[PDB]
């Protein structure tokens, strides 16, 4: 924002902010496997209890 | 439609775009940041002058 122009740098934070949610995406997408892996060993500690 | 005429020096014709700073284009008059629209400009030797 500070260096240089504002209106040719936009489409730079742009290419920035979409590889962030690009990375966010994909650390959530890990986490719901990892759950579901999870809750079928919750489900057979329920049948182990 | 709005038209918004006037005189510059020929040497800082592009301070008349958007993000450029100096006097003229700060002091003076200054384009917004979403500016719509565009601008036409063009040498007074023979009558202006």
């Amino acid at each position: 924002f500070s260096r240089l122009d504002k209106v040719e740098a936009e489409v730079q934070i742009d290419r920035l902010i979409t590889g962030r949610l690009q990375s966010l995406q994909t650390y959530v997408t890990q986490q719901l496997i990892r759950a579901a892996e999870i809750r079928a060993s919750a489900n057979l500690a329920a049948t182990k209890m | 439609v709005y038209a918004d005429s006037f005189v510059i020096r020929g040497d800082e014709v592009r301070q008349i775009a958007p993000g450029q700073t100096g006097n003229i284009a700060d002091y003076n008059y200054k384009l917004p940041d979403d500016f719509t629209g565009c601008v036409i400009a063009w040498n007074s030797n023979k009558l202006d002058s």
